[PDB]
RNA sequence: CCCGCGGUGCAUUAGCUAGUUGGUGAGGUAACGGCUCACCAAGGCCACGAUGCAUAGCCGACCUGAGAGGGUGAUCGGCCA
RNA sequence: CCCUGACGGUAUCUAACCAGAAAGCCACGGCUAACUACGUGCCAGCAGCCGCGGUAAUACGUAGGUGGCAAGCGUUGUCCGGAUUUAUUGGGCGUAAAGCGAGCGCAGGCGGUUUCUUAAGUCUGAUGUGAAAGCCCCCGGCUCAACCGGGGAGGGUCAUUGG
């Protein structure tokens, strides 16, 4: 659902792309930016909007940003099992780790990493390093993370019988 | 070596104080060099990591390989995490007990008088900056060649004794009590930008 | 020619001893065929350690000390062992 | 002699030489790198009191001591014969 | 030709729950039935009723969903292959999605869950895995 | 593949070749030349000097010399820095690295090491170049 | 001294063997044995890679890698020549 | 009881005197931390890959400053990683590289349901062995550390025998 944008948020720039379009006699150029946006307590967005100068365009990021977010569930500072997260040529890797070992995550994923809260996680990226395609594979491998008191909501079981 | 320059540039850089709050950063807060004042652009996530590890190497005033040994020490340990580990092996050397039990003002001084033998462990006289006081050990002043002008007078100014040091200004004997911890040291630069720098090393 | 004779495991100037009994034509340092306990030059009352059960079988099976070997095998009471074995049944 | 030799058990594959038979003892194993099972031949030469055994038969051999310049092995016994 | 019934069983699973409707019907089988059970008492199944004419077959197989519609197996996944089989030791048995899933293995006294085997520290075929 | 082909005929990586390979050479003295002594360098006796010009889009006369080797095979070496003092049948050093301006050099020559000798102006980076320290 | 199993490239290298494979006896050796003799027979090995050509002492170990692996066999110990 | 040291008057310990004898190499356009002057003008030169140099060059050469390491600092050569770029772990074949022009078939690879049996694969217990030194874990000695010593684990696709 909408979690909506009512918190302290803290943004982040990913990239930024000078871009063209060629018309009659010569050429026009436009910015286009990435950011990120999160609270480092497990919301976290992504969003991208293009401007005719840079703080104009990150501006529109922010304001397309917030309105996506999703929740990141963890248990303890670390992720709760291991998921592949898979969008259009960006195939990416991410395991439980071990208490106080850092991230070791790449440059578009480690971003949206910590602003969600993720304090102890490995990745690897076995794909395309284009930023957009990497930030939306990495998002797509965090909605499959299983709540530990779901499962055995759905299942006709107790927690402490499957765990 | 050591390190001999001019010991104040080193904190305009850092941006911390280095030593003791005696304010280094009083007047021109900025770098040195030309381009100080002018200050220009962002930093990138390879100079705060670096700078962090250079805070922390120029703190306790030693070089890169000692450093990187005793942090890959401090990784076989297992029990809590691995940056307080080791920002807290770092506090149990020969040199931070004499700067925090109090018989010297800067660590440079301190450095110099375990180096030139006027400091003893047990009773038996040790030589060496980068030894490892454990717990519960009382380090003293040489009990022979005591009255010196400037462990004297810096016995007296007492700007800092902490929670975990132990001491007693008659026979000069002074000791950790425990363990220190991060709340109790530092809680201001990091020790996880330091991990992750070593990362990919 | 089983022998029971020193092996150097020092470093430079700090020399260590092991007791061994090897084939006599082995070199010092090279191949032996068991270990029976160690010595120590240094340290003032100097030490010794052994296990004096193999020893007292290697002893019975035509084993030889060698000059070394046999005074701080009698400062432990192996040799009068070996004397009231054999020479009384 | 209570140290023990080595039995086998295989299917005669020839028996042209006067009072020697070679057998064909048959195994699986596995790959090194990959990890499925392939089957693994070699053949034993035994000897033959009598040149009794023929092809089919199922034996067992055992080890002896060098008998000519490739025999190592002697018949114990058939178990089960071809028709 | 068919070569693998058990991979037919599971990709019949998983092909019905990804269209996300309530039954499912196969030739039945004794290692069929048997992963049935184990689907049936942890909580993946509804029910599996038992008809039998004059061939082998069948089975059927009653789905499960959650409170809005969603699915309570996620995927489904066949390890051991004739052509490639997969044989593990007592301490080697896998821990599927860090216990959030489980295992099927085959040993000397019956096709049990992963739990089940290294509780009597035991191993063998691996059939499957369910999370 | 499937696995059973795999096993009946397995996988086979690529070869790498390194791009100096006039410096793991042999000698020419008794018998013939060997491959198994990979060197940092060789040197050789310089047949020729002078001037070349470079690729598209620079613009220059570049210096180099030719050069046999102890091993006898011949290739040419780019002499770098301001100013050298090298004339036919003086006795050089050679290093690894390739030029980027025309084909055919791979290989530097080590300025004061051999007969070359360093440039005598350098302030700023006089461990290359060969030059020594001076009082100034 | 004999045996099981294990570690390299080439199929733009498919046929190799005539004391060769087995039997009888005789000599010979610490010792079994084509080990060597005389006679009798026509066998032996190979696509699960024989034969040939090229390269190489083998191992405990050492470097690197999350691991599976990959690259080396210098100081020190063992076996060989 | 008595008798023997090449190293060697070596390590070491005590007294006096003196800040006096003891800092260099690389880099600073982006990757990648660290910028301004002057000289020169597609020249002289630089480059690991992008690429610089034709009058105001943070990319050439000097000076001032700054960054990294430090009794060392850079360069070349060789090997593993990054390289899922030979992919068992762990990739692919409509148009990017890649389905033989098609069939028939010896050897091989893989095979429907079920009752009893066997134990070759598979799983498991006990015993033997996998030297010493190394890596690793605990403990101890050299003023510390490198280094040295004591006790352990580990390493087999191994053998024998019982389920």
């Amino acid at each position: 659902y909408i979690d909506p944008k009512h918190l302290e948020l803290e943004d982040r720039v990913v990239a930024i792309n000078r871009v063209t379009k060629v018309v009659k006699g010569g050429r026009r150029l436009r910015f286009a930016a990435l950011v990120v946006v999160g609270d480092k307590n497990g919301h976290v967005g992504f969003g991208t909007g293009k401007a005719q100068e840079v703080p104009e365009a990150i501006r529109k990021a922010i304001e397309d940003a917030k309105k996506n977010l999703v929740e990141v569930p963890m248990v303890g500072s670390t992720i709760p099992h291991e998921v592949i997260g898979v969008f259009g040529g960006g195939r990416i890797l991410m395991k439980p780790a071990v208490e106080g070992s850092g991230v070791a995550a790449g440059g578009p994923v480690r971003a949206v990493l910590e602003l969600a809260g993720v304090a102890d996680i490995t990745s690897k990226s076995l794909g395309s390093n284009t930023p957009i395609n990497v930030v939306r594979a990495t998002v797509e491998g965090l909605k499959q993370l299983k709540r530990a008191e779901e499962v055995a909501a759905l299942r006709g079981k107790s927690v402490e019988e499957i765990i | 070596s050591r390190y001999t320059g001019p010991s104040w540039k080193v904190s305009r850089r850092l941006g911390i104080s280095l030593s003791g709050t005696g304010k280094e950063l009083a007047r021109r807060p900025y770098k040195p060099g030309q381009h100080g004042p002018n200050s220009r652009g962002k930093v990138s996530e390879y100079g705060m990591q670096l700078t962090e590890k250079q805070k922390l190497r120029h703190m306790y005033g030693m070089n890169e390989r000692q450093f990187r040994t005793l942090f890959i020490k401090a990784s076989k340990i297992k029990e809590g995490k691995h940056g307080v580990n080791f920002m807290v092996l770092l506090e149990q050397r020969l040199d931070n007990v004499v700067y925090r039990l109090g018989l010297a003002t800067t660590r440079r001084q301190a450095r110099q008088l375990v180096n030139h033998g006027h400091i003893t462990v047990d009773g038996k006289r040790v030589d060496i900056p980068s030894y490892h006081v454990e717990v519960g050990q009382v380090i003293g002043v040489r009990e022979k060649s005591q009255n010196i002008s400037t462990i004297k007078e810096a016995v007296e100014a007492t700007v800092g004794r902490p929670a975990f040091v132990s001491f007693d200004t008659e026979k000069l004997e002074g000791s950790f009590t425990r363990l220190p911890e991060r709340d109790e040291l530092y809680p201001e630069i990091d020790e996880a930008l330091v991990v992750e720098y070593y990362n990919q090393k | 020619a089983v022998k029971i004779r020193l092996k150097r495991m020092g470093s430079k100037k700090s020399p260590f001893y092991r007791i061994v009994v090897a084939d006599s034509r082995s070199p010092r340092d090279g191949r032996f065929i068991e270990t029976v306990g160690t010595y120590n030059p240094l340290k003032d009352p100097a030490e010794v350690v052994l296990k004096e059960d193999l020893v007292l079988d290697w002893l019975s099976k035509g084993a030889q000390p060698s000059d070394t070997v046999r005074n701080i095998l009698s400062k432990e009471g192996v040799m009068k062992k070996h004397h009231e074995a054999k020479n009384v049944k | 002699e209570r140290n023990q030799r080595k039995v086998y058990q295989g299917r005669v594959v020839s028996d042209k030489m006067d009072k020697t038979i070679t057998v064909v003892v048959e195994t699986k194993k596995n790959h090194p790198i990959y990890g499925k099972r392939m089957k693994y031949s070699k053949k034993y030469k035994a000897h033959d009191e009598n040149n009794t055994a023929k092809v089919g038969d199922i034996v067992k051999i055992m080890e002896t001591r060098p008998l000519s310049a490739t025999k190592r092995f002697r018949l114990l016994e058939v178990v089960e014969e071809a028709v | 030709v068919m070569t693998d019934p058990i991979a037919d069983f599971l990709t019949r699973i998983r092909n019905a729950n990804m269209v996300k409707h309530e039954t499912l019907e196969v030739p039945a089988s004794k290692i069929k039935r048997d992963i049935a059970e184990i689907l049936k008492r942890e909580g993946f199944i509804r029910d599996v009723e038992y008809i039998e004419d004059d061939k082998q077959g069948v089975i059927r197989v009653f789905l499960k969903y959650g409170k809005n519609e969603e699915r309570v197996i996620t995927n489904l996944k066949r390890i051991s292959k004739p052509g490639l089989r997969a044989y593990v030791k007592a301490d080697e048995v896998p821990k599927v999605l860090n216990g959030l899933g489980i295992a099927i293995i085959s040993t000397s006294e019956g096709v049990i869950t992963d739990k089940e085997a290294r509780a009597k520290n035991i191993g063998g075929e691996v059939i499957a895995y369910v999370w | 593949p499937t696995i059973n082909q795999l096993v009946r005929k397995p996988r086979k990586s690529k070869v790498e070749k390194s791009d100096s390979p006039a410096l793991n050479k042999g000698y020419n003295s008794f018998k013939k030349t060997q491959t198994n002594v990979n060197s940092p360098q060789k040197r050789g006796v310089c047949t020729r000097v002078g001037t070349m010009t470079p690729k598209k889009p620079n613009s220059a006369l570049r210096k180099y010399a030719r050069v046999r080797l102890s091993n006898l095979i011949e290739v040419t070496a780019y002499i770098p820095g301001i100013g050298h003092n090298l004339q036919e049948h003086s006795v050089v050093l050679l290093r690894g690295g390739r030029v980027k301006d025309l084909p055919g050099v791979r290989y530097h020559i080590v300025r004061g090491a051999l007969d070359t000798a360093g440039v005598n102006d350098r302030k700023q980076s006089r461990s290359k170049y060969g030059t020594k320290r001076p009082k100034a």
